[PDB]
């Protein structure tokens, strides 16, 4: 709600915690610390 | 485009975290207790004991010297009273100890506690609370690893004691206002979870997913050497062979003593026969000097990549009083073998450490309860190395049909209910496979369930194998 949003901004938070664990995603083998294999994204984080 | 990787793809599975809800947390009765050590001063002891008297609970505080003892501890508890609940907040402020990575206080100490606890039949579930030692996946740093030998022990604990072991929680270090959230929910929780992995959002209780298998097209070339813990003797024998039909030119395989008593002139012959130029580890790999002489004796010539974990030695340890010290005792060889390589391998050019391990580290096993500790060393050595070159590996190999110490009363307890025996070739062609995609837990078994969830659940249930098709009906 928009109410908990303006809360969020002047407490002053941020909503960045990782990745999602429901849809089904391999989240193994998306970063193989070497960047351009194929398959290999590079964000250990994000807001979802 | 395939129709013959089907057995291939039977035995692969793998452990993940999955977020769940919560239990009905109303009011907690009773005389809590909390202990962390005698060193005390936390201010997490103080939000736990604000959160308790909240929930209607009496709060107590322990203290306890680092191996004060095995029987003391049980005459104090025995003059308080009925308790339900405590708090062991001793893995706080100890995140790896020194040189030897299984002289930890915090384990042994668990381990009289628990001891002297069910010799006063006290009757209350120990609730333990560990720092960052689990992680929600591979995007994380684990902080350290001689934690994750709490988790290994653990399981096995609460099939020893139904009655005891509440479970774990995660809770990592640092801004602990999240042990101010629920804590009550958690332990006076109806739904019985017990692998609780708390971090910033919710929970994320532990759960076990068939691994399906993705083939591509990629090919992984054994050039030269290739690390195997366990040298020749068993395990490492069979595996022996494997490169000879891949056709390596070299091998360093890691030994007890190398020719000593490993490998024998039939299996040098052979392997000379077929391969040339080939050698096994003839001094012992605790000692960094000899590890060093070693990788000082070779003629370099080749590097190689893919680090392995299969196994180095089996020291029993079914069911005893449990001191921590015979377990670092019995590991001595594997763990500083592995943290040996890790140091000494760390400027030369490889991938990543494919972790290999038994099975018995996946789930609760009553008869292998010392032998988890080290494969989960080897596991948190595994996901700390993952920071360079390639991802991290949490393989948990079963038993050969042809070796392995677990055959007798172990095979004989096992075989009547769930797993098998499995034959070499199909773990060969599970592990080239497991190698050209290079996955993070690739546990390889083969199990009935249909007898097996019989035989887990008897008395504790679990809500595990929850998302097992199979399992399900």
């Amino acid at each position: 709600t928009p109410e908990e949003f303006w809360e969020l901004l002047s407490e002053g938070r941020d909503a960045v915690a990782g990745l999602p664990t429901d849809r089904g995603w391999d989240l193994d083998s998306l970063f193989h610390p070497d960047p351009t294999r194929s398959g290999t994204a590079h964000q250990r984080g994000g807001g979802f | 485009r395939s129709t013959e990787v089907d057995e291939v793809s039977a035995l692969r599975y793998r452990i993940e975290w999955r977020p769940t809800g919560a239990g009905e947390p109303a009011r907690l009765d009773g005389t809590w207790l909390v202990a962390k050590y005698a060193g005390t001063a936390d201010e997490t002891s103080t939000a736990a004991r604000e959160a308790l008297e909240s929930a209607g609970a009496r709060v107590r505080e322990l203290v306890v010297d680092a191996r004060c003892g095995r029987d003391e501890l049980a005459e104090r508890l025995r003059s308080v009273g009925e308790v339900a609940g405590v708090l062991s907040l001793l893995a706080v402020d100890e995140a790896e100890p020194e040189e030897a990575p299984l002289a930890l206080a915090s384990l042994a100490d668990t381990l009289s506690l628990v001891q002297a606890m069910v010799s006063a039949e006290l009757g209350c579930p120990l609730w333990t609370v560990t720092e960052s030692a689990v992680a929600t996946g591979p995007f994380e740093r684990v902080r350290n690893a001689a934690h994750g030998a709490l988790w290994g022990v653990g399981r096995v604990i609460a099939l020893e004691n139904p009655a005891v072991w509440g479970g774990l929680v995660d809770v990592p270090a640092g801004s602990v206002a999240e042990l101010a959230r629920h804590l009550a929910a958690v332990v006076s929780g109806g739904a019985g979870e017990d692998q609780l992995a708390l971090r910033a959002d919710g929970v994320y209780g532990r759960r076990w997913v068939r691994a399906a298998a993705p083939a591509t097209d990629d090919e992984w070339k054994p050039t030269g050497t290739v690390l195997v813990t366990g040298g020749t003797g068993g395990v490492g024998g069979q595996i022996a062979r494997w490169l000879a039909r891949r056709g390596a030119p070299h091998l360093l395989l890691v030994s007890r003593s190398g020719p000593d008593a490993d490998g024998a002139g039939e299996l040098v012959a052979e392997l000379e026969a077929l391969g040339a130029r080939t050698t096994v580890a003839a001094c012992d790999v605790t000692d960094r000097e000899s590890v060093r002489e070693l990788l000082g004796g070779i003629g370099d010539d080749v590097p190689l990549s893919a680090v392995f974990h299969a196994a180095a030695t089996l020291d029993d340890g079914t069911v005893d009083t449990l001191t921590g010290e015979r377990i670092e005792r019995a590991s001595r060889a594997k763990v500083l073998g592995a943290r040996n390589l890790h140091e000494l391998t760390r400027e030369l050019d490889l991938t990543a450490f494919v972790l290999f391990s038994s099975f018995a580290s996946a789930f609760g096993a009553p008869g292998l309860g010392g032998y988890a500790p080290g494969n989960a060393y080897l596991d948190g050595l595994a996901q700390q190395r993952r920071s360079d070159g390639l991802p991290a590996t949490a393989v948990a190999w079963g038993t050969w049909a042809g070796s392995g110490m677990a055959e007798g009363p172990v095979a004989d307890r096992f075989r009547r209910h769930g797993v098998i025996e499995m034959p070499p070739e199909t773990a060969c062609r599970a592990l080239q496979n497991a190698l050209d995609r290079a996955e993070v837990c690739p546990i390889v078994i083969d199990v009935r369930w249909d007898r097996f969830l019989l035989a887990y659940t008897a008395q504790r249930p679990t809500r595990l194998f929850d998302e097992i098709d199979d399992a399900r009906r």
